């Protein structure tokens, strides 16, 4: 499993043309706040290719 | 694309701007390609 | 920037950022040669009704 390639599965807003976002900010995929700590409906923005 | 314009003019007013016309000539088209929203001078 | 016309010496002066000059219809009236920094007028060669 070559997990060296990743993609931004989760993002809050659509990108502008020729935009790069290397920000390591967590996403809140539920009503429950994450506040930078993983948990329930709190997943990493970048997911590795299997 | 980050484009620079400029114009150098000899002035002799002590405090404020003069009144007149002077167009600005482009110098550098700098290819940075980054998000810019808040800047700070020196 | 291809085209067709008569190339003659130019009396106009181009500022250093200027590379070509467009007329009202935005056809290249005067051009700057990329090898020798000299300005050339492009007069379209004669047309008329027969
Ligand atoms: C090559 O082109 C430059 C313009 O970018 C000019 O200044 C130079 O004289 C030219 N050299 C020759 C050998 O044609």
């Amino acid at each position: 499993g070559n997990y060296n390639y990743l993609y931004r599965l989760f993002r809050k807003s659509n990108l502008k043309p020729f935009e790069r976002d290397i920000s390591t900010e967590i996403y809140q995929a539920g009503s429950t706040p994450c506040n930078g700590v993983k948990g329930f409906n709190c997943y990493f923005p970048l997911q590795s290719y299997g | 694309y980050f484009k620079i314009y400029s114009k150098h003019t000899p002035i002799n007013l002590v405090r404020g701007l003069p009144q007149g016309f002077s167009a600005l000539e482009p110098l550098v088209d700098l290819p940075i390609g980054i998000n810019i929203t808040r800047f700070q001078t020196l | 920037l291809t085209g067709t016309g008569v190339l003659t010496e130019s009396n106009k002066k181009f500022l250093p950022f200027q590379q070509f000059g467009r007329d009202i219809a935005d056809t290249t009236d005067a051009v700057r040669d990329p090898q020798t920094l000299e300005i050339l007028d492009i007069t379209p060669c004669s047309f008329g009704g027969v």
